């Protein structure tokens, strides 16, 4: 049933090569060579996760004949009031490991272990922000003592609470700051979705005037929007049996908004 | 130009 | 608060000696005009002193009347944005 | 009737040559010449007892008239919490002395004596963190006073247990871990089970990319997930008399999962 | 090959004599002979760790055929939540006895008789507010007891925890303060750092006026932002093929911080 | 006047 | 095959004559004169049974005509949770005597004659936390009654044994410390094992630099992987047919540990 499959499809999610993404590995390289702690912020629906998941899906673990695996760069997403052990815990079965019962300080010797063992150049924390106040102090600890570049991820919010620590402040102070998308640039971003993710059975010409002011006003320039806006649309528009996106059935999508 | 799968980056991963 | 913060008129301060009074209460001493800098003051033998100058966090190289960051605080919080 | 043939031999056990199985091999063969204990680590269904069961085989007695047979490699499974007496009456059941009641310095007596008369160079314990706290000293004293390597195999709860002694982490700090099939290995791993393990009367094609997914998403790389899962849905898909795996059979067992 | 040789060089670590760090020595050396505890407090990238680290390093475990080292200057760094067990726990292992199974009064008896027996004059205590409020008691204990200098070291997060306690607070009021650098001292520095840390084979003339505008905007005087500013933008100099630092890649490195 | 590699006096401690 | 000559030569075991073996062999000749007992303390793997046999094979026993052997030295190392009659077979059956199904009682009488008639000066118990706490009786027993220097060798484990009781501490105050190498004395140790134990047909000069580097790091200052190391490197080179143990072939052994 060829609608089912692009029911299905659209439904699914790609990573688009765009000029933030591109920006961020440049970046990212600098700080793993390096070997520098700093942070990426920016508001909630620019695609900061995306960017990094294609960092930590580039870069391969390296498998070497019955050794542990080697692991340039470890991405990990703390759950809420994160406690040192929390952490401890992820890091150790990210690499690969289960965790046995123990005290706190079992969690830290063994995690400083496995990050020296699997050779970890790099450890990105996303949503930094759930980070109970302490365990900042095991971050820091990582960072100084292992020749490692921690990463934090996070939204405006996160700034308001790495300022209420001097000691994090002064050494998360490199930063990258990602933006939103306006002028040529959402223009030109809008025919990569057309002809790139929607793969729609005639253009659509969602660049042209009047469907840049449908989709400007709907999308604010949030990247996590236009894909939201376009995908809902074309799932739609197919339900309905027309080979495009137009005028009147996308001012239905971005009414809901 | 190149775009991804979500999926297919998750399923190439290690 | 923790860390040597004080706030004021929604701006977070912080300072040179702040950190080591945390829990304490201070007499903050402002000029309307221009709050982007305030100097704290403390109690000490029941004698005022002065304990150090605390600058708005981030913005430092500007100035704001307390009227700016007051009506500008009120757009914020009837606009839903955070502060 | 040819059906029941291949039923029955659907049930029993086999083993296929892998790359981690290789791996091994020829790494206790070093640590063999050498005389060097050391461990080997990896989670619980990497197939490890199997790895060793095919290293024993390729290395049973040799002998001559009235000389006692030389047995190169010893391998021992200890009961739950292993004691000094029941470790020393598997070692000497395992040589095939016959044994009878004594204090546990008269099992003691006689293990030194059958490890020196047989020649052994290679003593592998499967499950070692069974072992009681204290039977680690006789186990040291085995290793130290003959020319015998230990290879103790196990989880990640054998690290927990030996960090909690010095004197045996040192003497087996060396290592080789079991890693999980991805990837290309995965793939490969599943057609080799194909064409060597199920044998049946028409291709199942398994390696093709819907199949793989299933397979992917219900075995999670484990060797043991994976020949468990594939003989119960060859089993069910020859009882349902089907020639070959299906993928309305696989998705079924799968969902048990 | 050239370049990769100073790439190796410029990614590792030295320690540079400067005013602030023979200023610490000759104020230690002083409290290590009259016995007397005291507190060094100052920002969180003065580098007042590797002040104390140079200091350990002067006064080395002098050793006699069969006794336990002679050892001047301990320095210990606590872990998180460090409470009595966990601080005693590495003083025993620092001056290099084994740490055995016990309870807290095991380890306090124990690392009294070894702080004796290994004839220790000072005590460094780093990030010192990671100790819990009872160990202070503790800490106190040694001090009086034994003829130990302990000397607390940490930012002025340090001090708003000891004023919650007068009976601390009054053993560790003589301090030293560490500050940042400004005018003749910070321009100086910069020529020391060009001379013998970065030893670039085209001299960057650092101390002019429009490198001078760049360097004290973005160091804000710190030691620790000099040494990661200047041998980033040396790495990145060297890896694009300059001789030497100029002012644009200066200012490129400048615009993350 | 001398500087000290970190490492160098790391080696050079007992 | 000379090939093979090699392989079982560096596969067996040599002692070397190290300032530490020499520092306790003149301190235990001061404690065989004066009749002290006294204890040997150090880290599991710093050299204490093999400094100790050394002693012992020093001092072998005499054989006068018409007399008993006089063998002023007895060593034993007892098995784990050793009890009052294990302790009395052991001296009895290093002394050469045979021994007939005695009561402990027994035992102990004839082990005093024993012990007694062989003119014993010195007795050390190597792993002395092997001991159950109720034999110590008969070891203060040994040492009261005959003219006997007990000497206890141990781990840190073996001072948290004695600590737990008043009537040991005291017969056993003195002590002796084994200790880890370091600086020149590691350097010097490695040219020794260099000349003294590979004697490949080639220099491999590991005194340099860039060698000690991964020696230091890999070793961390114990005697015990010092040698296992170089060892394993020689084995290894030797069977691809090399000269010499080089760069590569070395990080390749050390990375197991
Ligand atoms: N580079 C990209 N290519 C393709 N789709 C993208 C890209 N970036 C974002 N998207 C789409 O928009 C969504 C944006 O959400 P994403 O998780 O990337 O944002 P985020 O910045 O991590 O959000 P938050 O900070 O709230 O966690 C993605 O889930 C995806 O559907
Ligand atoms: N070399 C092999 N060839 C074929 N099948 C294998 C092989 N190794 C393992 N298997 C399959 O996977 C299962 C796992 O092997 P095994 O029973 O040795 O696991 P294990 O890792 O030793 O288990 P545990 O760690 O729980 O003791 C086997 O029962 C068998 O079905
Ligand atoms: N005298 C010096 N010579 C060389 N490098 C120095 C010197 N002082 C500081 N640094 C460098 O500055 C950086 C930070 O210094 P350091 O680690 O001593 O900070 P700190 O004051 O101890 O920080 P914190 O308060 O966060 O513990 C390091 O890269 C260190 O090598
Ligand atoms: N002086 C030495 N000369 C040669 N080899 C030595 C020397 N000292 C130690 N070794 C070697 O180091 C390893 C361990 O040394 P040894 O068995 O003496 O340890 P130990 O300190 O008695 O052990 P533990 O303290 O755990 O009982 C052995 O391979 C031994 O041959
Ligand atoms: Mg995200
Ligand atoms: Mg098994
Ligand atoms: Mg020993």
């Amino acid at each position: 049933e060829w609608l089912q499959a692009e029911i299905a499809r659209l439904k699914g999610k790609s990573i688009v090569p765009l000029q933030q993404v591109k920006t961020l590995h440049d970046w990212l390289d600098g700080k793993r060579k390096a070997r520098k702690s700093c942070r990426v912020v920016g508001e909630s629906r620019t695609g900061k996760t995306v960017a990094c998941d294609a960092y930590r899906y580039r870069h391969k673990p390296q498998q070497e004949a019955g050794r542990p695996p080697t692991v340039p760069v470890v991405y990990i997403r703390p759950h809420q009031k994160c406690g040192p052990k929390d952490l401890f815990k992820k890091i150790t079965e990210y690499l690969k490991y289960r965790v046995t019962k123990g005290t706190v300080s079992d969690f830290r010797d063994r995690t400083i272990e496995v990050l020296k063992g699997c050779g970890v150049e790099m450890l990105i924390i996303d949503e930094a922000d759930r980070l109970k106040p302490e365990t900042f102090a095991d971050v820091r600890d990582i960072a100084e003592d292992l020749g490692i570049a921690v990463v934090l991820v996070g939204t405006d919010r996160l700034d308001a609470v790495i300022k209420r620590d001097e000691q994090v402040l002064e050494r998360f102070r490199a930063h990258l700051r990602f933006g939103k998308l306006s002028g040529e640039d959402f223009k030109n971003t809008v025919e990569m979705w057309e002809q790139m993710v929607l793969k729609l059975p005639v253009s659509s010409n969602l660049k042209s005037k009047e469907m840049l002011r449908i989709l400007t006003s709907a999308t604010e320039g949030y990247i996590g929007r236009l894909d939201e806006i376009l995908r809902e649309a074309a799932i739609r528009s197919l339900s309905r049996g027309l080979k495009k996106i137009d005028k009147a059935v996308l001012q239905e999508v971005a009414k809901e908004y | 130009i190149e775009v991804w799968d979500y999926e297919q980056l998750r399923e190439e991963y290690g | 608060q923790r860390g040597g913060c004080l706030q004021f008129q929604n701006l977070m301060y912080r300072g040179e000696y702040l950190a080591g009074y945390a829990g304490e209460t201070v007499n903050l001493r402002f000029d309307p005009r221009d709050i982007t800098t305030i100097l704290v003051y403390r109690q000490e033998n029941n004698q005022e002193v002065f304990l150090t100058r605390a600058h708005a966090q981030g913005l430092e190289t500007e100035q704001l009347a307390l009227d700016e960051a007051e009506a500008a605080s009120r757009r914020l919080r009837t606009a839903g944005k955070t502060i």
